[PDB]
This record gives C-alpha cells, structure tokens and sequence, in this order.
C-alpha cells in the first residue's frame, strides 16, 4: 500500500501564469505513474504517461516531471478551458492507489452580490411548516457568510445552504440559504432577517422581513 | 477390441487381446432384394453386457409398465429384435455386409 | 471507441445487483479491464481488474468476497456482481481498459466511462412537491425581478426542471439537490426576469421526476 | 404413464433456477430423458440429454457451460439447473422420454409434459387495474348489447377472468394479453348480452390475481 | 447441425379433402425421423414413427412416405379435430433440430363481423389516461384491417391489436383494436374513430364518437 | 458470554440476503457454530452446522445447494448467505454455539441466540390507518369503560402503539396482529377507563411506524 | 433420521404437584439428548445435559430420567415463573432433530368475562367500509366461543379472531372478535350481535347493535 499524496486541494489560476501541481508517493515507485483530467459531467481524458511522455492529441502547454518520489504536473499559459479534476495514479504494485484530487478555477475580479429575499407561500403555512429563502447572486469569490437572525438572536439549526458551480460564461456564482419551521413556531415570532458579510461589499448587508 | 455401439454391447463382443484377422466384403445384390430382407435381425436392447465371445441367444418381452402384457408386445412392453430392411436402392453405409 | 455502464440504481441493504460495462469499435477480446469506483466527498479507490482471457482476477480487501466479476467476449460485456451491498458501497463506478493489448503485467488504463450510481439506503420512493416563489415588492432591483419554485420530498434523485417547456434559459440557475434530516432531498430554481415584464407573460415550472412518474406544473402567482 | 415438471416462474437477469420434472406409471430408472424448450414465436429446440444411469450427459452449445442436467431414481426425478440465466432464455420447457428402454443409441422420444415458464425479466410485481366498458346507445344491434371490463396494467401473467362467478359463459371472450411498452401486460374481456336483458339483471367481473393476491370485482356501469 | 425445413407454415383444410405436409433436410437421413402432433393446452401426441410405421392407437387416416431427403406427412378425409400443430423431427447426430411448423385449421363460408366502440370511463379520466377500443366478432377470414382516425388525421402509433383463436364452435372470429393516450391529447382532440375494412364486407365500415 | 444475530428482513422470492451472527465474551475461534430455524406454528428445525477452522460444513438435505455457511475469526462473526429464496424460507433464525472447545465430534449447543426475522414476501410498504374506538353506552360497566383505536392495513408487520406517551399502561391490551384476505397485518389496542373520567382527560393513540416513518396520532372521540 | 416425539403438547399446571413430560425416539440413541426451556421473547436455556445431569446454576427442582427410547423430565414444586417452552433435542446422528412442544400454563380459578361492543367510526363509513367488533376480558379458561348473528342469521365468513398469551400478573385473558364488510352490505341490514358462551357463565350473553 503506497500512500499517494496530491497538493494543493484548491487553487485559483490567473489566465497566463504557469501553475504546478506536486504528487509524491510514500515509496520508491520510477516512472511508474499516469496523469489524468477529467472535467465534470464527462469521462476522464488520459493526459500523460510515465510521468515524462506527452500522450499525443494534447496540447504541448501541459508538461511532466520527477522520478523516485516527487512528480510535478506543469500547465503554462492557462486559457478558460484549463478547469477540470486533475489526478495522478500509480500502477506499480498491487493494489493500485490514486492521488487526492485538485480543482483549478479561473480568476478575475470581485463583484458585489445581490440579495433577495422570498418569504414562505401560503401553501406551506396551511401545510403546517414555513420555509423562508434569501440568495446571493453575481459574485466572484466564495468567501460570503450568511447567518439567521430572529428577533437580534441568531440561529443555528433548520438551515441549509447551496451553491451553484463555478459559471462558464463569465465565471460568477449563486448561492441559496434556506431556514425551515413549524407553523406554530412560526407564528410565534414576527421578525426574521437573513445577514451576509462578503469581501465586495464595503459593510454587511441585512435582509428582513416581517409579516 | 475396445468397441462400443449397438453390435459391440448387444451382440457379437470381442476380447481386448485378439489374435486373429476381420474380413468383411459387400452383398448387395446378393441379399437386398426387392421390399426388403426381412431375413436379418439384431437386438436393440438388453439390460447388460455380453462376456467377451459370449452370446445372448434368446428373447423376452421386458415389461417396462405397470400391467403384466400377457405374452404380447404393446406399449410399455417391448420385444428386442429388430431387423434390417436392405433394399436394393439403398445406399452404401445402410447395404448389407458379411 | 466507447465504454458504456448502466444498471445502476437504488437497493436495499442486504440485497445484491449486477452492474454491466460496454464496449465498442476495438477488439474486446484482447485487453484487460478495470472496475473503480469514487465516493461522495472523496478520492476514487481501486476497486476490481480482470485480464483479457478471464483466468486471472484480482480484488480490493474491502470488497473481497462479495464481488465477483467476470466478462463475455461473445457479447463484448463486463460484469460486476454485487452481493451483502452495505452503507460504504454507495458511489459511483467505472469501467476502464488497459492501455495495452495482450499484455498481462502493465495495469495501466488510458479509456474511462461516464459511469453510473448506486445507493445503499432503505427509504420509499416519493413524489415531488412543487411551491411557487412569488415575487415580492422588494425583489425588483434595476428594473429585474427574481421568481422560481421550491421542489421537495422527491426520495429518488433525478429530477428535471424547465421553464416553459425549455423555452426560457436565461438567468436561470438550478442548484445542487441538498439532502434533509428526514432524508429527503430538496433544491431550488430561480430564474430572473426584468421587473416590466411581470403580470404580461406567463413563467411556469417543469417538473418531471421520472422515477415516480410525476408531472406537475406550477405558474408563478404575483401577489 | 405421466410426466409433471414444475418450479418455473420470474427470475431476475443473472440469477439461478432449477426445474423438476416428475415421472410415474412407468420404470423412471430404465429410460433416458431429454430436456426441451420452445421460444415465443419460434419452434422448439432441443436443450439436453441424459442416458439412464446418468453417465452420459449431452447439452446444446448455445446452454452449454450454464445448465446441469441430473437426476434421482429413488424419487423418480429429473432436475434441471440454470445459472447466469440472460434474455434469450424465456421460452416454455418441456420433459420428454426417449422410446426404448436400456439402451444407450437411440434417442426417439415418445411421451411429453405440458410445459413450464420461465420469464428473464426484471420487473416488480403488481396489481391489475379493472375498469369496466360501460354500454352505449351504439353498442346494441339486433336487440344485443356488447359490455366488458378491461384490466390495465400486471407483470405477472397469470390472470384469471369470470363472470358471474362463472356462471356466465355465453358469448364470453377473454383476448390474450398483449405487451404494452412500459412493460405491462393487459387484455380484454367481453360478453354480449341482450339489450332488454341488460337493464334489468347483474353482471359482475371475477378477477383474480394469484401472484400479488389481488381480489377486485367490478360491476357494470349503464350510463 | 443439420437443418429441416418444413411447408407449408399456414393451411386451410376444407373438410373431406387430403393434406400433404413437406419436410426436407440439407442432409441424408434415411428413415431417421418421427412425426408429432400437438393440440393447443395439452401434450404432444407420437403420431408417425421412422416416416413410414403408424404408431398403434392413430386412426389409420394419417400415413408418411419418403426416403433420404423429401419426406411427405399426408392426412386424408379432415374432420374438425385434426386442427393442431405438427412437426418432424430427426434424431440421427446431435444437435437433435425439429421443424417448423404447420397449423391447421378448418374452411368455411364468410360471415360479415359485426363492429361495437367504447369510449373510456371516467376512472382514467381522473387518473389521467383514456383508452378508447373498438371490436370486431363473428368473421371467419382473419384478413381484417383497423385504422384509427382523430381530426381525419390517421393514427399509426399508440395502438395495439388482439385477436382470439379459432373457435371450435361453428368457426368464427374476434378482434379488439385500442388506443391508449394521456388526457391531455384526449381533450385537446373532439372526434375520433376506427375504419374496418374487409372481404365480407361490400364497404368498409366507419365508427365514430365525439364527446 | 452473548450472542446478537442481525440482517433479517424483507425479501422478494427468488433473491439473496446474508445474515451476521456476532460473538463475544469469548474465544470464538476455538468453537464450532449452529444455525437453527424455527418456522411459524411448527417446530424448529436444524440448518447448517460450521467446525472452529473452517473446513468442516453440514448443510441439511432442503436447504443444499443454496444457503452458504462462513465465518471470520478476526472480527468475530459467523455468515449465512441466502439465495433463491422460496415460500418456505420465512422463519425465525438462531444462532447457536456448540458445547465443548477444540471438539470436532460433539455436536452439542449450549448457548442461542435472540433470533432475527425473514419474511419472503412480494407486497408493498404501506403506513398504518388509524381509527378510534368509540365508546358508548353499551361500553360501561361498574363505572368503567373502555375505549381503544383500531389500526388497520399493513404490510411492514412491526407497529408500536402506546398511549399518552406510555403514562397510560395499566388496563391496556395490544393483541397480536392477525392477517387478512388481502395480505396486509391489522390489529387492535383497547385500555379501560373509569367511566367518570371520560369527557375529562385526555387519551391519545401514539402509534409509530418504523419502516414507512409514519407519524399519526389519534385522541379518543366521545360521542 | 430420527423422528423424536414430545408429549403432550399442552398441558395445565396446579400451584404444586409435579409435571412429567415424555420424549421418545423412533430409534436407540442411549443417553444423547438435552432438555432446553425457553421463555416468550428470550433465549433458550440449557437445562438438561445427557438426560441425566443437571446443569449448574439451575434449580435443583428440575430433573431428568431414561436410557435407550423413553425419556421422562420432572418438574416438581412448580412455581409461577415456571411457564415456558420445553423441548427435547437429539445430538446422536446427522440430520439433528428437535422434539415437538410443550407448553405450561399455571392454573388458577374460574372468572367470569366481561363482554363489551364497538360499531365503526364515519372514517370506515366514508372510505366504503364497516367493522363491527366486540371484546371479552378476564377469564381464565379460553374455552370461549362467540359467533355473529345478523337478522337471526349465523356468519361464518369475514369474521377474525385475536387473543392474547397469559397474563403474568394474575392469569387472565382477553380476546377481540371483527366482523368487516363493505359499506354498501352494512346499510342494507340494521340489527348485529355477537353471541358468547364460556363455562364460567350460567347462560351465554348476547351483545346486540341496532342502527
């Protein structure tokens, strides 16, 4: 068993910078190890083969290096098609390991999200549960924190959150937040508020809503 | 020697260790007449193996039913001797040998 | 060239399922072929390989003794057996092939598979629940206003969502299903539309969850 | 003389079987058997042989490798063992005994069976849907009136249809069940009854399903 | 393998006639084949032993001849019980292989079907499905065509066909013929109908319902 | 010492299931293993029997073939793989240990289990219908009546019905639960309460539903 | 195979005296059996080892006899907790066999049961439905008959019967009759009655419903 170990996880890829991706195995492997792409919804593409040898139909932006323990993948002048999974596998003894994973987004500038806030229909409420929503559109860093607030308390539990994928067309995002209850429950407080804190916004923003 | 088939279970047997010679030779117009040659029989069947140059001679209906057939051949009970039909318009590989 | 899954689905704890891989346009019979498998949230994990004439099989520890896999050249088919499925096999599965032919020592894969999902759970099939998101005074921004339905229950996971019958793709997101306590999966579609236009078109959602043969249709309700 | 076989019935892609056919009136350890199937709308081919001790043993190349062919002569048995069954599989089987006794050369069959199904199918078992064919101003000619109840959607095959809990049984036709395309089986049933007699007397549907132990009785509607 | 064909595959017998049946081989097989004959619901019946024996227990009606390759199953003076389904069969070298088939049935003059529609009931409506049939009984000759016809428009989809087997009564006929469709179609759609046409009849016949 | 059978359930006819049979408290390595069935209304009846290597398995005549016996010494646990499941499978199953250590030729259990369930059925899970008892006139006596809910129709057979939350056990009788024609378990639970108090407090059914999750709660209702 | 016997299969037990419960083998087995008890909802107990010794840890009041066929277990002083499944198990030769049954039931005396009635609810009259039932609590024998009168007709169909075990506390028992049929049967006739007869009643109780 050769523990097979990929860095980074995550990174960002300014469009013309050269970027390096570094698997290094726990043992003593040569050139014994494939590199692959694979972008999401469709099958993985072989990339590279024994670490050095460029697998023909690739472009020559991508590169290969290392023998013993220490592999480097280097991708130059990045375009908008370079985002996909990128994994390293070695073959050597059984049984067959992968590496980690690494997912490569585009970078660009910070936009101000917008907020909405839709509050429950009448057809939950006669249900028996209400479910109050705000989202978060049209911003390019992920770091955006909503929490709920009812009545200047906040409130951990009932809520849910999502996020879109990264966009294809001008690389933005969307986000949803959800907090659910019972009717009763419901009924019992009148106020409720959804606040997000994000980097391109000079101060946090609060949204409310009371009925 | 170290046969099977009809002739070889049912019928003439021969030892592992023979010393001697087999002749056989074609009789077509010799014994296929027209209609048929109801004159040549062979057992079809029979519970066991012959010893080797040893011969079964004789014939019983085997009753292979419920009901005791009363001397006469049926359903479920079978007489063992067929025979051949050499006809003259056969052809070779179903034509009488000796 | 071209690797197909399927079989694929929901099952019970306990139970067992066959899952079966496709190939096409190469010789089937002269490669050998691999079995893998990626669970949620982690890195993909060996799984099964078996060698061009069928003689030679070799299996993960995790799943020693309860898979079994096996081809036929006649019909150029990959077979996976699954037997005493538990919680830790739900995943997704490929198929991949060897990169070289005729050969027995290499274990290098260079063609993969879109693949298909199998869920280990014991829960019913249900039907989804569909709500309008009416629009409210405080979602017009710059002229633009935001509408959409939230879809609920729905046990199995494929569920479709369209805006009048596929004509409307603009500023529309549909975001990841997200599974509840209860254990029933839930997700929202909003899409954007310009403030003017509200109360002279007609917006409706397309729900169609094909496990359950489910087809509702909700129109937006201004209020 | 007689021969019973049986243990036929819905089995899963994948999965193994094995039928038994019965012998009696008869010595059951001095014939050799055959095994025999016939496809849906094909003719009949032969599956296996057996002699009468059971030494030798002849299969087709086609079930070659999957079936065992055996047999009990203390029970007066012939077994047959599937395994890896796939979709060319569904056909009706049938227990045949070859003409002579004790002997190993002739392969004559004389005496059948009635048959059993196997069905290669991986559906769940459901429950018949009766709905009744209400009798219209245009359905009497010559003072009789046509009237039926048609049953919509079951796997399993075996449906039975009666009236009046058999009592009626004049001009009664049941049709054979046809496939629809999501894979359900439905047929029809109707029974001509005199116009002035419809009004005034009781006709009921007697469906039962034994598979899913369905019991559903529809009466006719005049509208 | 050797392969035996069989003719006819259908056959009309009008009673008091003879019938010849052919059954042929690709090989030489002399006297190495037997006929059967079998009768819906039941077992199989050893009719002809070795193409020229009469099996004792057979009515001395059905006799065989030929030798080598041709072999003829001719049955004389047809009564209304030797409707069944016969077959050859040869067991000289394995694969044992049977033949094809030939079904029998009585003639006898033209009747003129009598044709009944029904509208679906008010259960599919609330489900969501209508199923509309239109059915056909008392013809002798099967040859019998059913379209469908919505707004004058043909329909060649969504329809399925039944026909019941011979009658052993005085030789008649039945058929259904149904469309099954959502409710949406159903409603969107006024008129319908189904158009028989057939031998017996001078001019096809048309039934409609509108609702 | 103890030991903890699990894995039973539903199963449709003609598939596979496993059971896990758990050890503790002592060398399990060093001892040989019984698997026992005891079908409903009948006797219990011996199954399979496993030596503490391995190598030596007993199978009883109907059931060779198609139950598999194993067991794994390191995580302490004893395997029953079942396939081709039939009608005469559903039972009660016990796993037992044999008496003396290190014995190959002693075949005597000392030590069983709680038992699991396996029942070969091909229905569908369906949820409990409450409905109450009403009391009447008729129901009074000595100053006592009595009052109940009747739950009806199910197929999952476990229900735990309890009242007031479990602060009402005294008086209370939960009969076992009987089949129908249709196939499907009802029972009934009825508690007696002095006829002074009716009118005053409060009663309330709370039957709870594992396998369908079904949350449905009923008061008495006096009429 | 040996076919082991147990009598008798039920059996009712005094406050004292002493119990004897025979098993016997269709063939010689010497002394190669065990006695095992089992309570409702536990584990079995080993009891009886080789038909002779007993068990440490249990109560020295249990006992064991026979050699060779017959075999005989004594119970003498039986006490409440004494109520259990018996059953004798053979350990000579493959297939191992079980014995057949045995159930003690202690004895107390005579009550007389209290009958009660329940009509349906609307909930069963609105879904197309009714149930009658009527109930029978506290009394020991379960020798208690009820059958259903409908305008002075006797039903023996789409009738149930439930019972529960005997009670832990002081013996008693309980028991439920129904009667289900369709909605439309129930409005037709008005008068229903359940008819019990038990021996601790002078006469037998009829409990009637008239709506």
């Amino acid at each position: 068993e050769i523990v097979m170990t990929q860095s980074p996880a995550f990174m960002s890829a300014t469009p013309g910078d050269k970027v390096n991706i570094s698997c290094k195995a726990s043992q003593d492997i040569a050139d014994d190890m494939n590199w692959y792409q694979q972008k999401p919804g469709e099958a993985a593409i072989f990339i590279i083969q024994e670490a050095t040898t460029l697998v023909p139909g690739i472009s020559p932006r991508f590169s290969g290096s290392g023998y013993g323990t220490d592999f480097t993948l280097t991708i130059n002048n990045i375009e908008s098609e370079d985002a996909a999974y990128y994994f390293c596998l070695q073959h050597d003894n059984f049984p067959l390991t992968f590496g980690g994973g690494t997912k490569v987004e585009i970078k660009r500038t910070v936009a101000a999200p917008s907020v909405f806030i839709f509050p429950p229909s009448d057809e939950q409420l006669k249900s028996g549960t209400a479910s109050v929503v705000c989202l978060l559109n049209n911003f390019y860093p992920r770091e955006a924190k909503v929490q709920w607030k009812v009545d200047n308390a906040l409130q951990s539990g009932n809520s849910q959150e999502s996020v879109t994928e990264q966009d294809s067309k001008d690389s933005t995002y969307s986000l949803s937040s959800t907090l659910t209850l019972s009717k009763a429950d419901y009924e019992k407080h009148k106020v409720y508020a959804c606040e997000v804190t994000h980097q391109g916004l000079s101060s946090p923003v609060t949204k409310s809503f009371n009925r | 020697p170290g046969q099977t088939g009809n002739i070889a279970d049912y019928n003439y047997k021969l030892p592992d260790d023979f010393t001697g010679c087999v002749i056989a030779w074609n009789s077509n117009k010799l014994d296929s007449k027209v209609g048929g040659n109801y004159n040549y029989l062979y057992r079809l069947f029979r519970k066991s193996n012959l010893k080797p140059f040893e011969r079964d001679i004789s014939t019983e209906i085997y009753q292979a039913g419920n009901k005791p057939c009363n001397g006469v051949a049926g359903f479920n009970c079978y007489f063992p001797l067929r025979s051949y039909g050499f006809r003259p318009t056969y052809g070779v590989g179903h034509q009488p040998y000796r | 060239v071209q690797l197909v899954e399927s079989g694929g689905g929901v099952v019970q704890p306990g139970r067992s399922l066959r899952l079966s891989c496709a190939a096409s346009e190469f010789t089937f019979s002269s490669f050998a072929m691999h079995w893998v498998r990626q669970a949620p949230g982690k890195g993909l994990e060996w799984v099964a390989l078996i060698s061009y004439d069928g003689s030679n099989k070799y299996y993960a520890d995790s799943v020693k003794g309860r898979f079994t896999i096996s081809r036929d050249n006649s019909k150029n088919t990959l077979y996976l057996q699954m037997n005493s499925l538990r919680a830790e096999d739900t995943a997704v599965y490929y198929c991949a092939r060897v990169s070289y032919p005729l050969t027995k020592y290499y274990y290098g894969m260079d063609v993969w598979g879109q693949g298909t999902t199998v869920t280990v759970s014991s829960a019913s099939t249900k039907g989804p629940s569909v709500f309008p998101l009416a629009p409210s005074s405080k979602s017009t921004s710059g002229g633009t206003a935001a509408l959409g339905c939230l879809v609920k229950d729905y046990f199995p996971e494929p569920v479709t969502v369209s805006w009048n019958s596929g004509a409307l793709t603009s500023g529309v997101h549909t975001f990841p299903a997200v599974l509840q306590s209860s254990g029933l999966y839930s997700l929202s579609s909003v899409v954007t539309v310009p403030s003017s236009s509200l109360g002279t078109q007609t917006y409706i959602c397309n729900v169609n969850h094909k496990p359950s043969n489910t087809k509702v249709d909700k129109k937006v309700e201004p209020k």
